[PDB]
């Protein structure tokens, strides 16, 4: 299967996540970094993009998932606002999945989409920039678990987010 | 508790 390579970009992270020594990898940690503030720098909401965005095409890349409440994925749209504490919603231009409470849900607004998909190890993220859409699978019999069509005016990048410890995130391949 | 997503 085709996926694109992707590292976590760390000029973009959260001083409070830990990327993995693979850039692959990211979790939260209690000590904040002391990193430079770049404009590019999430500085409150505990986000992280890839260094590769996309402004055409039709790319796929799987992410492992931790089994604990805490994370967020999918893509962002690069404009997403990187400074202050920033609302976690498709009008900001974040399209993700999220496990919290211990419900997984496609992160809807103004109410978030519970969905009953049974338990997630891997995902698969199809995102189409030709279509407009970005979809996600669980790898074990891709059985689909949200698509949000979605007009993209610019290029969109795949997002992480760990708000809390005890979870984790992980690209493959 | 996602306040920071």
């Amino acid at each position: 299967h085709h996926m694109v390579e992707l590292t976590l970009d760390p000029d973009t992270a959260n001083p409070r996540l830990i990327l993995s020594l693979d850039l692959k990898g990211v979790r939260l940690g209690e000590r904040a970094q002391d990193l430079p503030n770049h404009p590019c720098r999430f500085d409150t909401n505990t986000r992280v993009l890839a260094s590769c965005g996309f402004s055409s095409g039709r790319h796929h890349w799987e992410v492992e998932v931790g089994s604990k409440d805490g994370w967020a994925f999918g893509v962002a749209r690069e404009s997403v606002r990187r400074k202050g504490l920033t609302p976690f919603t498709p009008e900001e231009g974040v399209w993700a999945l999220q496990l919290n409470g211990g419900q997984y849900w496609a992160v809807t607004s103004p109410e978030r989409s519970p969905l009953s998909c049974g338990h997630l190890s891997r995902v698969r993220v199809a995102l189409d920039l030709e279509v407009g859409a970005v979809s996600f699978y669980a790898v074990e019999d891709m059985r689909h678990l949200y698509t949000f069509r979605v007009n993209f005016q610019e290029r969109v990048f795949p997002l992480f987010s760990v708000c809390s410890t005890g979870t984790y995130l992980r690209i493959w391949p | 508790e996602a306040l920071f997503q």
